[PDB]
């Protein structure tokens, strides 16, 4: 008996059937076979579980043995769950610099990523020349840009300029990116999104010693410790390579330093699950960081 | 739940 299954990336809408036994692995096989994607270490799927939370699918378990809401068909999403240190030097395919445009601008859009005014009129020019491609005079007259999203709504309501305005800077940018290939302005849109300091940061509210509420980062390159009101700077940094190990026992969490002077590290995680998901986002990118080494 | 997660060493 099949089980209809919907998948879908930045900019598309997978349909699949898969056998009762189909574990989360040979789902996700079929999705990049399906895309032609082959730099696959970065992405996951993504589905909702009976009780409503998000959960990111485990490949090594079946799919029907993981509380997805009970549908037909099953909804997944494509996503990308992990970052790369320098999208330049490791993000070669079209279709890869593509949902990774399309994800990071979304969460640049939505304020997720912290972004600076200027920044996002530079940003928005190479989605518009990604998108449009080479201003011509002669069919991008003013007010060509006034259906497309560009800014966030956070730079538009501190800088009170019209629409209009913003469009007229966006496009300044845009006549001087001519002759820039619409995968090449992606990069370049990466490349500039990729030096946020929100960028590729997994953010989770945590406690210490002294039930001060912080946030707990994880990323790319280790994790950190930001204060709650501060998701900018880091109040302390733990490189992986600065870190014995990380170990977590129901909601307490431990950082134990190579140092022999500085002591452990303790946290406090609201449940289990947030703990749980902490540890799966530390052990996918330190081995991320590895490979990126030796192998 | 208890895991332990090894970096370095």
């Amino acid at each position: 008996k099949p089980i209809n299954v919907r998948v879908t990336t930045m900019d598309a809408e997978l349909e699949f059937a898969i056998q009762p036994n189909t574990t989360g692995k040979q789902l996700f096989d079929q999705v990049v076979k399906t895309v032609g994607l082959r730099e696959v270490w970065f992405f996951g799927l993504q589905y909702v579980d009976s009780k409503g939370y998000s959960t990111w699918l485990k490949l090594n378990k079946k799919v029907t043995q993981q509380d997805v809401k009970k549908e037909n068909p099953l909804q997944f999403k494509f996503r990308a769950k992990f970052f790369p240190e320098d999208v330049s030097e490791e993000l070669i395919q079209e279709i890869t610099q593509r949902l990774f445009f399309l994800q990071v601008k979304e969460a640049i859009l939505n304020d997720e990523i912290y972004c600076p005014p200027e920044t996002a009129v530079l940003l928005a020019s190479y989605a518009v020349q990604a998108k449009y491609g080479d201003y011509n005079k002669e069919i991008h007259k003013p007010g060509y840009l006034a259906n497309d999203r560009l800014l966030p709504q956070r730079v538009l309501e501190q800088h009170k300029l019209t629409k209009e305005q913003w469009e007229e800077r966006i496009q300044n940018w845009h006549e001087e990116h001519r002759g820039m290939l619409r995968e090449d302005s992606m990069m370049e849109y990466l490349k500039i999104a990729q030096d946020l300091e929100m960028y590729g940061v997994n953010y989770f509210e945590i406690k210490n010693k002294k039930g001060t509420e912080l946030w707990l980062g994880v990323d790319a390159l280790g994790l950190n410790i930001y204060e709650h009101d501060d998701k900018l700077t880091p109040k302390i940094g733990f490189p992986w390579s600065e870190i014995r190990n990380i170990s977590f026992n129901d909601k307490k969490f431990v950082i134990k330093p190579i140092d022999k002077k500085a002591p452990d590290f303790v946290f406090y995680a609201p449940r289990l699950r947030i703990n749980k998901r902490i540890l799966a986002l530390c052990m996918g990118n330190h081995e991320l960081y590895m490979r990126r080494r030796k192998p | 739940q208890k895991k332990k997660l090894v970096i370095n060493g």
